[PDB]
């Protein structure tokens, strides 16, 4: 019924949405950060319970 | 049947018209020997320095 | 032990689509390949497309009945209606000949002349009529409906006295599919479609969408509420997954168009872009339209509307910039001729429509998928 939407915001720049096309523009460090920050935060958030 | 040739499923956005989307860029070979046109065997570079 | 859709089945499906039919006597490898998976192919085609796959002792054929007929579909070697009329009359004649019976070209010409149903008689003293007959016979020979006992038909162009000895091959019987009623009761071809889809009431929409995708180069959104496009939007992901699973193609979807792309086209396939020069100008026009978004702002349906004068002005601008690199065929031809040729090409690919009433040009969103340019070094070369 629902869907997930990821968003990235560079400092002092307008918010956006993390599409595949916008993703490819990322650099290697940005790519890794985007891929893994959500997952490890998910692991983290689950433990908050 | 006929179809378009493309190397990758570049787009994923159902909501954007093709004009406003980023197109796929091709290199048209100019049809003058001024640049290049071949039917018989072509040449290679012999790149020994590399 | 059960069959599965695999490399062989995918290859067989492509071979079925891209040819009218496969003959055992000439395509034994393809015939054998198709037959082995024929069970899986029949199942898949019936469930998703609804096409009837005819598997026979001498041939295999997929009755590709289109959702809405389009210009490029027809037999391309023919250029006038008279060619189709002569082709059909020749078939009617072959129904009168037993298998491997031999008849002379003069008999075929005489019978075609007699039966030819137009108000205006068919006459062989003309050049154009003889050329039409030669094209019809060439297409017939292409499908191996008739074999040639030695001779030469090409001379018929410039020598009406030419003679040839032809042989009716077995395939003539099976060439044309079967029709629902006594076919004579129908009055216009449109009535045929209303029948062929009377057999596919079950999930007509899915078969409709699949046929449009696989057959046509593209699928254009009729309006804001086009049911086919709504269907595609609702099931984009599973459609893409299924099509990738079952064939080489990969689906694309846009606000105003949807189509299947192919990454590695084999030899026998037709694709865009290709060698013909008219495509080059199509790509250049696409780029030129991309470059002035405010002037050529597409309407909500994705069409771009231009009158013949405006299109000719655009073509003149293109001849000014990139004309130096066009093929010599177009470089030497006036603007209006280029407009006609380019519009025929774009019609074949369903890129654009010529409005029937106002002569207004509608450039469809499919054109904007691809853009082309000369290498920068030549363009700077064009400056020199």
């Amino acid at each position: 019924w629902f869907t997930f939407v990821l968003s990235f915001k560079r400092v002092n720049e307008p918010k956006r949405e993390l599409t595949n096309n916008a993703f490819f523009k990322f650099s290697g460090g940005e790519k890794a950060m985007a891929m893994y920050i959500p997952l490890f935060t998910a692991a983290y958030s689950r433990y908050k319970e | 049947i006929q179809h378009l040739q493309l190397e990758e499923a570049t787009t994923e956005n159902l909501h954007v018209d093709t004009w406003d989307e980023a197109p796929t860029e091709l290199t048209i070979k100019p049809r003058t020997v001024r640049y290049r046109e071949k039917t018989k065997p072509g040449s290679f570079n012999s790149n020994e320095q590399k | 032990q059960t069959q599965l859709f695999d490399e062989k089945a995918i290859q067989g499906m492509d071979i079925l689509f891209h040819h009218y039919w496969i003959l055992r006597a000439e395509q034994p490898e393809w015939y054998q390949l198709i037959r082995e998976r024929e069970k899986v192919l029949r199942r898949y085609l019936d469930e998703k497309f609804g096409l009837r796959l005819i598997v026979h002792q001498h041939f295999i054929k997929l009755e590709k009945i289109p959702v809405e007929p389009e210009g490029w579909m027809g037999i391309q070697d023919f250029q006038e209606p008279m060619d189709y009329a002569i082709f059909c009359c020749a078939l009617a004649f072959l129904e009168g000949k037993a298998v491997d019976e031999q008849f002379l070209l003069s008999e075929l010409c005489q019978e075609i002349q007699a039966d030819y149903p137009g108000d205006f008689p068919l006459d062989w003293t003309l050049y154009t009529h003889r050329k039409s007959l030669i094209r019809a016979v060439k297409v017939l020979m292409e499908f191996q409906l008739i074999r040639t006992i030695d001779g030469d038909i090409g001379r018929f162009d410039q020598n009406e006295e030419q003679e040839v000895l032809y042989e009716a091959s077995t395939y003539s019987r099976y060439f044309m599919r079967t029709y629902p009623d006594d076919f004579s009761s129908y009055q216009h071809w449109s009535e045929l479609l209303k029948e062929d889809w009377k057999l596919n009431q079950e999930d007509e929409r899915r078969k409709r969408v699949y046929r449009k995708l696989f057959f046509s180069p593209g699928l254009h959104r009729l309006d804001q509420q086009d049911p086919d496009f709504l269907y595609i939007r609702n099931y984009r992901n599973r459609l893409a997954e299924d099509i990738e699973k079952h064939s080489e193609y990969k689906l694309h979807v846009y606000k105003n168009t949807a189509f299947l792309s192919i990454a590695e086209p084999r030899q026998y396939q037709q694709v865009f872009p290709n060698s013909k020069a008219s495509t080059d100008i199509i790509l250049q026009l696409s780029k030129y339209i991309h470059g002035e978004p405010e002037r050529f702002k597409a309407n909500e349906n994705g069409e771009i509307l231009m009158t013949e004068g405006e299109f000719e002005q655009v073509v003149d601008d293109l001849r000014q910039q990139f004309g130096t690199g066009w093929a010599k065929y177009f470089r030497d031809m006036s603007t209006k001729g280029i407009r006609t040729e380019l519009l025929r090409a774009m019609k074949d690919w369903m890129m654009a429509e010529v409005d029937s009433e106002t002569s207004l040009i509608r450039i469809k969103s499919l054109t904007g998928v691809m853009t082309g340019e000369y290498p920068s070094d030549f363009q700077t070369g064009g400056t020199e």
